[PDB]
């Protein structure tokens, strides 16, 4: 129960474009880009607390 | 009895609702009846005196 | 003192004080010697008190109630979080039968 | 969030109940010799009553208020060559008067000194009281030399 | 936290006198027992292995 | 401070052997006593102390 | 008789301990304090649960 | 409209079904009231066994529910030093428990 | 997310509290025969710092 | 003949008081006749016979 939590949170987009980390570089600049990876980077640490 | 009425009235507590009441309509509903529109169920104690 | 916390505390008129431990005569065993000792020979009886919870309200909470108010379109969305429900409802069901 | 202020207090209140059912099999139903399990002194018994989400404990102990001051031996020798030591350990050996009496340790209760209160041992102590075969009807009542 | 705590420590100044070395004889417990308050205001401070 | 009082005031209580007028005992009794506990002692002389 | 007698005398502080006639000189005893740190508790429980 | 219910389950069925209201729901042809829910099931009332328990309220292998009672044993008690006909274990039976 | 942390902690420190509590009552004070209690052989005495 | 506690060593000299008189014998137990008695315990005199 508790990894299949932890797992399935990495599906989440936690308001960005897509989950996928590739995706988000492969559409936009390094200065747009970023600003939504860091949604993502919040999102997982606190699945992970 | 002391040790239970002595001490504060668990009134706005875990008293669980008489759930054939609270669909009557007969009053409005009080706090215990209020919860349970929400989902939250407050099950009778197992300590029964 | 009748309020306390750690070294200090304060007594009816506000003042603050240094609190100390509290006086106890330890038990000593009775040594096998051929000297003066000392043997209880009167008694009282004391009524001492505690108190050690054994149970809580154990409360459960319908999950589809609870997020989407009944409405019939939410519920519908609520199915995409196929282990969000089931892991609450399972960790509250189960507690509170054990 | 919920979820997890529940399992936090579940975890509390196991902790706790397995405690009060082991003060209700040690100090309700059984006497303890446990020091400070049921209270802080000598237990005797414990009574219990229903409390908020819990039970309450009333321990009775009890807690000596005088004492009593006894002129110990820690063994009798016999003919030099006889030793002999307190049966228990709990048990002392006393001077009163003229006479000898036998007291627990834990609580003052006088006894008559019997042959049987005695385990003889194969050498003596200096400390040990002086006494000869004959003599020791003074301390034992109930002795009788018989093969002298 | 600051309640159950205090219960606990109990003191005993019959009992806290024997803390000398002498007490104990051939035992060497100079390494547990308290250190001699250094300039007084305090009745005892912390032994060699605390 | 407190707690150089607590742990003290157990250190001491070890040579403790209940005689009257508070009188300490040697420490080679306390070991005997407290071996006596375990079996009734018989030798004499505590050779093993 | 002594031993009824003191138990007698103990029941009724803890019942006047519970209500509170006797709060003021509740101190005096550390059997008296016991009914007051189980009182705290009590009332922790009970301000808790909503 | 639908305050939420909750259904029985044993043995991969469901026995019987708490409701707020008076209707032989979820296809159940029994209904009894209890002090603070009804109650509907499909069986007879002629039981003492419980197979599902929580707190005071049980249900039988048919779907009953009834009021399971505390477990009955005998207390173990201090033999008192008094002169009158005392009562002393004779035989012994092993038992082993998990 | 702090008070969690907190609650956490002091659950494992209430337990060990009171752990500590029989130690010094039973081992500490008095001589225990509970086999293991206070290390694995026969006890004479202990003690704490 | 001598009397030692399972715990711990400690020779004792076999006293009447040490002995608990049963119903019936067992062929594992010492044969000896009321003459020889002294020999496993040295204070018994027989007074009858
Ligand atoms: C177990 O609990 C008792 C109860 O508190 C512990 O303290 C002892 O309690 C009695 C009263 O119940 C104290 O008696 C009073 O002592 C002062 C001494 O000057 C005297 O003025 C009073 O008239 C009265 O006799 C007793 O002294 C007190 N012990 C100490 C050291 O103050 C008791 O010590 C506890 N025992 C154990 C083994 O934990
Ligand atoms: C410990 O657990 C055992 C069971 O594992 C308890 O034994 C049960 O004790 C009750 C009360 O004595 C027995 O009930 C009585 O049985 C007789 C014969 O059937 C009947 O005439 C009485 O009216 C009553 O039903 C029960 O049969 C017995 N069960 C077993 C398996 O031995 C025991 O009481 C427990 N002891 C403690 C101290 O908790
Ligand atoms: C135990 O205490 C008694 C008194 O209760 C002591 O008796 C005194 O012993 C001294 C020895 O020099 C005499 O001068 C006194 O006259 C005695 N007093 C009485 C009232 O007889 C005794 O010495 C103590 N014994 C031990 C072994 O400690
Ligand atoms: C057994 O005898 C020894 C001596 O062989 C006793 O020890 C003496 O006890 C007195 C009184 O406390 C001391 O003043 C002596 O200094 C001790 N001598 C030694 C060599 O330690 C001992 O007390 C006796 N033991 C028992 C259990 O009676
Ligand atoms: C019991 O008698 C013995 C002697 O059989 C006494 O022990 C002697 O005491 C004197 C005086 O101190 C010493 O000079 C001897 O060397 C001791 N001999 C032995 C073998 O210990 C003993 O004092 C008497 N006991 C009591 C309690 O008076
Ligand atoms: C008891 O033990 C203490 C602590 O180990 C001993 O004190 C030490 O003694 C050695 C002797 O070589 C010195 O080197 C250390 O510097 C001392 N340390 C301290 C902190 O004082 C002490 O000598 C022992 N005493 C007895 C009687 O055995
Ligand atoms: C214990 O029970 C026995 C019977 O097992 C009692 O003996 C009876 O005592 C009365 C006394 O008036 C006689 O009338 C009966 O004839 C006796 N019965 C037998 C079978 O001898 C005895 O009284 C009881 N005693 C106690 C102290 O409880
Ligand atoms: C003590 O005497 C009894 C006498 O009966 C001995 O038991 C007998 O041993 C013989 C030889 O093995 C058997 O043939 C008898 O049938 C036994 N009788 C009994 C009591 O069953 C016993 O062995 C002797 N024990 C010792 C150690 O002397
Ligand atoms: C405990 O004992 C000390 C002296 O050793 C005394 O000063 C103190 O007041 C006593 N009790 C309390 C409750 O402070
Ligand atoms: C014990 O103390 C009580 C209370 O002071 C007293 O009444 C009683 O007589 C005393 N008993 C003895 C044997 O000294
Ligand atoms: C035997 O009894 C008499 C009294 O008839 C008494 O004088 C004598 O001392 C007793 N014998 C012993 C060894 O005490
Ligand atoms: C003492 O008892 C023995 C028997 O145990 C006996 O033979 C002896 O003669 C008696 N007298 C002496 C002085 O040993
Ligand atoms: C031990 O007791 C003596 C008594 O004279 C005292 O001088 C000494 O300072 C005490 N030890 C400590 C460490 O306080
Ligand atoms: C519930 O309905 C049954 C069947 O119609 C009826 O007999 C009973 O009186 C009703 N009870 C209540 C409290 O409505
Ligand atoms: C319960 O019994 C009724 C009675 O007709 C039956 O029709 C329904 O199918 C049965 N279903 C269950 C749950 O047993
Ligand atoms: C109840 O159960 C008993 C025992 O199985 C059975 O014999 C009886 O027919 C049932 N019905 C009634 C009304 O007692
Ligand atoms: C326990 O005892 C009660 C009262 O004597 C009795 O009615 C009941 O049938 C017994 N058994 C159970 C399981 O409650
Ligand atoms: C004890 O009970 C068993 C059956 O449980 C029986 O076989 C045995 O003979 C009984 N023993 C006595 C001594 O009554
Ligand atoms: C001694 O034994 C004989 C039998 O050998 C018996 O008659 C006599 O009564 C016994 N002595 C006593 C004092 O009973």
């Amino acid at each position: 129960n508790s990894l299949n939590h932890l797992t399935s949170q990495l599906r989440q987009n936690f308001q960005a474009i897509s989950s996928s980390i590739q995706a988000i570089y492969d559409r936009l600049d390094p200065p747009q880009a970023d600003q939504q990876v860091d949604r993502l980077i919040t999102g997982r640490l606190a699945a992970l607390n | 009895d002391i040790l239970f009425s002595k001490l504060v009235t668990s009134g706005l507590g875990t008293v669980d609702a008489d759930y054939k009441k609270c669909t009557k309509g007969l009053s409005i509903a009080d706090l215990a009846c209020a919860q349970y529109y929400n989902g939250i169920m407050v099950l009778p104690g197992v300590a029964d005196a | 003192a009748v309020l306390t916390y750690s070294s200090f505390g304060v007594c009816a008129d506000g003042s603050i004080i240094a609190v100390q431990p509290r006086n106890v005569s330890y038990d000593s065993v009775s040594a096998i010697v051929t000297a003066n000792l000392s043997i209880p020979f009167n008694w009282t009886t004391s009524v001492q008190v505690e108190y050690l919870q054994i149970t809580s309200t154990p409360i459960v909470v319908d999950c589809s109630t609870y997020v989407c108010n009944g409405n019939v379109r939410c519920v519908e969305l609520l199915k995409q979080y196929t282990s969000a429900c089931k892991t609450i409802e399972d960790a509250l069901r189960n507690s509170a039968m054990l | 969030v919920f979820v997890s202020h529940t399992l936090t207090k579940y975890t509390e209140v196991r902790a706790s109940r397995q405690l009060a059912q082991q003060k209700v099999n040690e100090c309700v139903k059984s006497q303890s010799k446990r020091y400070g399990f049921c209270g802080n002194g000598t237990h005797i018994f414990s009574l219990v009553n229903a409390a908020p989400e819990g039970l309450v404990f009333l321990h009775t102990v009890l807690l000596p208020t005088q004492y009593k001051d006894v002129e110990a031996w820690s063994g009798l020798c016999v003919d030099g060559i006889n030793g002999y030591v307190l049966r228990q350990p709990n048990l002392a050996l006393y001077k009163e008067g003229n006479y000898y009496r036998i007291t627990s340790r834990i609580m003052f209760e006088p006894r008559i000194p019997t042959i049987a209160d005695f385990v003889q041992i194969e050498n003596c102590n200096v400390t040990f009281v002086n006494i000869s075969r004959s003599e020791l009807q003074t301390i034992v009542p109930e002795y009788i030399d018989v093969n002298k | 936290e600051s309640a159950d705590v205090s219960e606990m420590l109990t003191f005993d100044k019959k009992a806290f006198t024997l803390a000398n070395v002498s007490s104990f004889g051939d035992y060497n417990l100079s390494s547990v027992i308290p250190s001699l308050p250094r300039s007084g205001s305090r009745v005892a401070g912390r032994s060699a292995i605390e | 401070e407190r707690m150089a009082m607590y742990t003290g005031s157990l250190i001491g209580g070890i040579a403790l052997g209940g005689l009257t007028s508070a009188a300490s005992i040697p420490f080679s009794l306390a070991i005997q006593s407290r071996l006596n506990y375990v079996a009734l002692q018989t030798d004499v002389l505590q050779e093993n102390q | 008789r002594i031993l009824a007698a003191s138990f007698n005398k103990a029941m009724t502080n803890i019942v006047d301990a519970f209500t509170g006639v006797n709060d003021a000189i509740t101190q005096t005893s550390q059997a008296l304090q016991t009914v007051a740190t189980a009182l705290n508790k009590i009332q922790d429980v009970v301000n808790q649960q909503g | 409209c639908n305050p939420p219910d909750q259904l029985v389950v044993y043995q991969q069925a469901v026995v019987g079904a708490m409701l707020s209201e008076n209707f032989t729901s979820y296809g159940f042809s029994n209904v009894v009231e209890m002090p603070k829910f009804f109650y509907a099931s499909n069986g007879t009332y002629n039981c003492t066994d419980a197979v599902l328990t929580y707190s005071s309220f049980g249900v039988c292998a048919d779907g009953s529910i009834i009021a399971v009672q505390p477990r009955n044993v005998s207390y173990d008690s201090v033999s008192a030093i008094v002169t009158a006909n005392l009562s002393i274990p004779f035989n012994w039976t092993t038992s082993v428990q998990v």
